[PDB]
């Protein structure tokens, strides 16, 4: 049993993984919450089934890239679409799941590697294939889409596709050909990111990221042009403004962003799952992610989540998301 | 010995002016006397302003006035979050320089409209910057609960759930009086179709005053606030207990006035008269506290309390033997010199906490999934400074909360 | 609080002095003159829509946004009209086109900074903002394209701040333009996704609903006009009064959208008989919802009994039992559960004022956020399309600076506005 209810197998769930605590905070006050059973159930207060899949406090990088993004990046590579989404608070491990650190042999993100394995095929099986990766790197806030390339635009517009489905037009679009060039629109990206002032070690995500790898490639004999959209969306931070108290700082600007953002989210992984067509077109954020939203079923949801007496929120959200689906036999 | 108050929202504020009226009253204190002992809240300056243009106009400091001339919002979030916020401070302040000025006070009364803006969210951090600021007193918040089938805003569940959750972990003993239910009482008791809201207040107006200013008078055998909660709540949930009057004769049609206490006291259990559409249905009393004033002799008393004791079809819960804090004081109550109530010379004011609203609760719980099972008005708080956390954790929240008023009863 | 009035294109404009010829008895406002009002509650909360300078002079706090002088030279040379500061209006001699690409992109988009430049002397004036009146026609250049520019820029200015919009969308059976679809397909994109309150009224919903439910024989425009300058009083100005149960936009804002779209409703009066005979005065209260809750007297075009209800907003003003009030609508909750949309357990949101209008005991406007104004946009929607796909009258939108795309885009988003709003019909 159990099997049958799984009928939201709609897989653009949203994988669980929890980031370890270092020696410095395993005594400070920081201490586990999470309970792990199998390798599917997370035990948080009063809760006897997670979801599909917990990775716990010992899934390495490597590991959590192969069960979230190595599909995505296959089917992407043959002119699908795909999307994977990060979420997670401050201090929650969402900057050493996407990034990492830009070169290292095993401690790099998604995106590195992503990077690597498209560089790996070219080259070796282009003979036919004439490639062009493209990268896109822009970020909603205030609902606006901010280019974060050449000369920022506070914001940005959407235009209709062939289909009458929306894409961003003018988004600055930079060939990359080797691993080197996609780190430099990282490092570029990230240098105009909106960060709350906090100490030098917490990393306040205030503007929603959205970073777009289209792979198109062109054959040579007559047969056309493929353009598989990859969207990596890193998802800004959730801050429970009561406890914190905004006064005023871009922590209520941020409340707003975090919230309508989330939001439209619940209705897009319902409506994944069993629902009439509904809240598209309705933000940026759907607009620039919409195609993926409807077929090639690859939205991998990446939640983060730490134990400890914070990062409790965010996670708590992240499980919240993708809970329902059939109800039951 | 005192009890300070607090009036939040455009209706508690309504029902208080109200309530404060009938104060001065029954105490000989006109237009202009002495001094009260309460604020007013509200984040729509036009109502607060009608205390400020209408009646009563110089019985109040325009310091136990507190406005915030932007907005409103039926909307708890943008009430206790966003907007509320910037005035709970100086709102505080006037409970901490109003609370200071007093000689050993009991807590504070305080009156909000659990389904609004003002009246919702804001308490709900009034309420929980009390609890810890004082958390040695009492702190009995008098609600008016959203009518089981007339509720006005589109919200209010989304309002009402959340007032709950946020003051249920705060306050001493929270009664409540249903808008709707004493509607009933006002077209089956005293007969009118045309009940403006200024008489519904006259109403709590009347049994409030038989809660504090009569108590807080001397009598035959008085109760102190801090009496209700221990006498009136078996479990620190912040327990809600039910308000009912007897004496709601009309002043104009039948007039049998006279009718001895025996009497009186009966009235108060039959379901039809108890400013509430918690019918007990089923829920099992487990409290209750007779306030009478007027002449009434303790034996009448302490006997037509027997007799009920001894009607079972009144089923008291188990793990409570005797469940009865009879309150007697002199002084009768005191009519509106012409609205519409009766003038009695002698009253029961019994409020108590009974398994009953397992329903209530249960009824106005069901009412907000389904909204928030679609999301409806979420975009509202949400853009307010809340998240799908304050709504699904505040859900979950009541739940226990119909497992709770279920537990402590049904069950021996 | 306060508002600020805006008064695009002609109609929009038309309709200004009629809202204001209103509204200002309804606030005792002579033309220059001051407060005569026969009460003294009628200025406690004027502020609202004027401005203190002289001391007898109030001046309405409102835009006049339009490219063809004639106009606003008729309304500023007539009644009224001289109660205006001048720097209120904002025209735009040119050749006032009836493009919505004339007046959104080529010709409105000079005059807009020049008007922006007011709407913040006017928000900036003084106490606290609550939103802007718009009122205006979706089919013509002035109307739709101009002013559904004025707002992108305001709620871009004050994203806090509300934005109630009225619509006079392109009545069916006749259309008093011919392009109207694309000046209006135009305007509703924008406004599905600025402003946050729209009131939709259609000249042929009032001829009937003014020729019928007023034996008016000669219904004027003076006249459409003035009805609907009455629900727009009832609205807000009223709601700026005290009440058992008062509101404010947001409120109606914060009860009525259950989904950011904007949503579109259909207001409705209360009182609405001939003059002598019909002065029934059968107003007790079950008159007034029997009112209001009818097909008929719905000032949209689409009818409500063809299509559930979201939210419903009746804002009465004039003294009543909150009995006899927050009773009626139960029974009328339940009556017609079959369409009210049942995911929310009161759709219906009661308001009550106390001081109704001047001269009347008891009036209630309606607010209805129903589904049934589907089958309008609809109706709009296939207009263009059926002409789009001819490109029509195009020419005079592209040499305009206008997009093959842009046109694309707005029938699609307000074409899907469409949908949505069916997702909760069912
Ligand atoms: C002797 C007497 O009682 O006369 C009434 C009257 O006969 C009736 C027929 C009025 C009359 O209204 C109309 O005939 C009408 C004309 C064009 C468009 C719409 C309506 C009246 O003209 C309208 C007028 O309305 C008001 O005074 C309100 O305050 C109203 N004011 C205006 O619309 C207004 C008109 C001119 C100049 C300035 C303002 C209002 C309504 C809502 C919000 C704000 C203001 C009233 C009661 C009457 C007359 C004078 C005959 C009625 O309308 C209103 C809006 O009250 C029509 O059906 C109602 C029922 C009324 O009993
Ligand atoms: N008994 C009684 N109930 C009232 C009175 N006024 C309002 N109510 C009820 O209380 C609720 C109304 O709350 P509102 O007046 O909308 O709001 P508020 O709580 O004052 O605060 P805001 O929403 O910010 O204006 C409804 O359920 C009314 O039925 C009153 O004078 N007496
Ligand atoms: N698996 C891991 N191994 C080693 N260090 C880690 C790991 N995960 C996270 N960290 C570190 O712990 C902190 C959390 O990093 P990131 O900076 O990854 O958090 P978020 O991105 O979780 N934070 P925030 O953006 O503020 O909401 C950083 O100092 C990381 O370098
Ligand atoms: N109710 C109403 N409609 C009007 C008025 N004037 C024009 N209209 C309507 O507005 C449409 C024409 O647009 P118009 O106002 O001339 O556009 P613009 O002046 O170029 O902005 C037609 O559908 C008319 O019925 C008016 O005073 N009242
Ligand atoms: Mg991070
Ligand atoms: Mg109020």
């Amino acid at each position: 049993l159990h099997n049958t209810v799984m009928d939201l197998r709609g897989n653009i769930k949203v994988m669980c993984r929890f980031r370890p605590l270092n020696e410095a905070e395993i005594l400070r006050g920081d201490k586990f919450i999470p309970k792990f059973k199998g390798e599917e159930t997370v035990v948080i207060q009063g809760k006897p089934y997670v979801f599909d899949r917990v990775l716990p406090p010992n899934t390495t990088q490597e590991q959590v890239y192969n069960a979230c993004a190595k599909q995505i990046v296959k089917d992407v590579l043959e002119g699908y679409n795909g999307t994977i989404f990060a979420y997670g608070q401050t201090s929650s491990g969402k900057t050493h799941t996407m990034e990492g650190k830009l070169h290292d042999p095993q401690l790099m993100g998604i995106i590195p590697r992503i990077a690597h394995d498209i560089f790996d095929h070219i080259y070796s099986m282009d003979e036919n294939l004439e490639f062009a990766i493209k990268v896109s790197y822009f970020e909603i806030y205030l609902d606006k889409i901010r280019d974060l390339l050449d000369v920022s635009k506070t914001n940005l517009a959407v235009h209709e596709d062939k289909n009458r489905v929306p894409y961003v037009k003018g988004c600055t679009e930079r060939f990359v050909s080797s691993p080197e060039e996609v780190m430099d629109v990282i490092d570029e990206g990230k240098s105009n990111r909106h960060v709350a002032v906090t100490n030098m070690n917490e990393h306040s995500s205030r503007s929603h990221s959205i970073f777009l790898i289209n792979i198109k490639q062109e054959n040579v004999e007559t047969e056309k042009k493929l353009s598989g959209k990859l969207y990596l969306v890193d998802l800004a931070g959730s801050e429970k403004v009561s406890k914190t108290g905004a006064e005023g700082a871009v922590l209520d600007e941020a409340k707003n962003i975090n919230k309508s953002l989330s939001a439209l989210g619940n209705v897009i992984s319902a409506l994944a799952e069993g629902t009439t067509h509904v809240p598209y077109r309705d933000s940026k954020m759907t607009r620039i992610l919409q195609d993926s939203l409807g077929g090639n079923c690859r939205t991998t949801i990446v939640i983060c989540c730490s134990p400890s007496v914070f990062n409790e929120a965010e996670t708590k959200s992240t499980l919240m998301f993708a809970a329902s689906v059939n109800s039951c036999k | 010995r005192e009890c300070i108050s607090i009036h939040v929202g455009q209706a508690g504020v309504q029902i208080g002016n109200a309530c404060w009226e009938l104060y001065c009253l029954e105490h000989g204190i006109q237009p202009d006397g002495h001094v009260p002992r309460a604020v007013f809240v509200d984040l729509e300056p036009t109502v607060i302003d009608e205390v400020r243009t209408g009646t009563y106009r110089q019985l109040f400091h325009p310091e136990q006035l507190i406005t915030g001339k932007e907005d409103a919002a039926n909307n708890y979030a943008r009430g206790h979050y966003t907007i509320g916020k910037e005035i709970i401070d100086l709102v505080l302040d006037r409970i901490r320089k109003l609370a200071d000025q007093c000689t050993g006070l009991q807590g504070f009364s305080v009156f909000h409209s659990f389904g609004g803006g003002t009246g919702s969210g804001f308490t709900s951090l009034l309420m929980e910057r009390l609890s810890v600021d004082y958390g040695k007193k009492s702190k009995l918040e008098f609600s008016i609960y959203p009518a089981p089938q007339v509720s006005t805003a589109v919200v209010e569940p989304y309002n009402s759930i959340l007032t709950t959750h946020t003051t249920l972990e705060h306050s001493d003993c929270a009664f409540m009086v249903d808008n709707e239910a004493i509607y009933d009482i006002c077209r089956r008791n005293l007969d009118i179709e045309r009940p403006t809201y200024t008489n519904l207040n006259r109403l709590i107006g009347q049994i409030v005053s038989s809660i504090t200013a009569s108590l807080r008078f001397d009598g035959a055998l008085n109760v102190d606030l801090t009496e209700f909660q221990t006498n009136l709540v078996p479990y620190p949930r912040g327990h809600f207990p039910l308000a009912t009057y007897a004496p709601v004769i009309s002043a104009e049609k039948a007039y049998h006035e006279q009718l001895s206490v025996a009497e009186i006291t009966n009235a108060c259990f039959e379901p039809a008269n108890q400013m509430v559409k918690c019918d007990p249905r089923h829920g099992k009393y487990m409290a209750c506290c007779l306030l009478y004033r007027g002449d009434v002799v303790p034996k009448d008393v302490n006997a037509a309390i027997a007799t009920i004791k001894t009607k079972r079809t009144i089923q008291f819960v188990d793990w409570c033997p005797t469940g009865f804090k009879v309150g007697i004081n002199y002084e009768p109550p005191t009519v509106v010199p012409g609205g519409d109530l009766a003038k009695v010379q002698r009253a029961v004011c019994m409020l108590s906490n009974t398994t009953a609203i397992a329903e209530a609760w249960a009824r106005l719980d069901h009412k907000f999934d389904l909204m928030y099972a679609k999301r409806a008005f979420v975009h509202w708080y949400v853009g307010e400074g809340m998240e799908e956390g304050e709504f699904s954790e505040a859900r979950e929240d009541m739940a226990a909360l119909e497992k709770d008023y279920e537990e402590v009863g049904v069950d021996s | 609080r306060e508002i600020v009035h805006i008064q695009a294109g002609q109609c929009g404009n038309q309709i200004g002095a009629k809202f204001w010829e209103v509204i200002s008895d309804e606030h005792g406002i002579d033309p220059t003159g001051s407060y005569h009002g026969d009460s003294d509650l009628q200025l406690e909360r004027i502020n609202v829509y004027y401005n203190e300078a002289a001391g007898n002079k109030y001046v309405p706090r409102a835009i006049l946004v339009d490219l063809e002088p004639g106009t606003m030279d008729s309304v500023r040379s007539g009644p009224f009209g001289q109660i205006f500061r001048p720097d209120n209006f904002v025209f735009g001699q040119s050749g006032a086109g009836n493009n919505w690409a004339k007046g959104h992109y080529t010709e409105g988009a000079e005059l807009v900074d020049s008007v922006l430049d007011v709407v913040r002397k006017e928000s900036e004036s003084c106490d606290c903002l609550q939103g802007f009146q718009l009122t205006h026609s979706l089919g013509g250049g002035t109307g739709s394209g101009m002013g559904t520019l004025l707002i992108s820029k305001i709620r871009e200015e004050y994203p806090d701040r509300i934005m109630n919009t009225f619509s006079v969308v392109p009545s069916p059976k006749v259309s008093d333009t011919v392009v109207e679809p694309y000046n209006a397909t135009l305007s509703v994109h924008q406004l599905v996704e600025n402003t946050d309150e729209t009131y939709c009224i259609d000249n042929e919903a009032l001829y009937d609903i003014c020729f019928r439910t007023l034996k008016l024989t000669t219904p004027t425009y003076g006249d459409l006009n003035h009805l609907v300058s009455a629900t727009m009083s009832g609205v807000t100005t009223c709601l700026r009064f005290p009440g058992q149960l008062n509101a404010d936009l947001r409120k109606l804002a914060v009860n009525m959208v259950p989904f950011p779209r904007l949503h579109f409703f259909m207001p409705g009066f209360a009182p609405l008989t001939s003059r002598g005979s019909q002065q029934y005065r059968a107003l007790t209260v079950p008159e007034l919802t029997q009112q209001m809750f009818d097909a008929k007297n719905m000032m949209a075009a689409c009818d409500p009994r063809h299509g559930r209800y979201l939210t419903v907003a009746a804002v009465f003003r004039g003294r009543m039992s909150m009995k006899e009030v927050d009773e009626q609508m139960l029974n009328v909750q339940n009556k017609n559960s079959s369409y009210f949309v049942e995911w929310i357990p009161n759709n219906v949101k009661t308001a009550v004022c106390d001081i109704p209008p001047r001269g009347l005991k008891m009036s209630a406007t309606f607010i209805g956020n129903s589904t049934a104004i589907q089958e309008l946009f609809k109706r709009i929607s296939e207009q263009f399309t059926a002409m789009f796909r001819r490109k029509a009258f195009l020419h005079w939108y592209t040499g305009e600076g206008m997009d093959e795309m842009e046109f694309t885009e707005a029938e699609s988003n307000m074409n899907d506005l469409v949908s949505e709003y069916q997702q909760y019909q069912d």
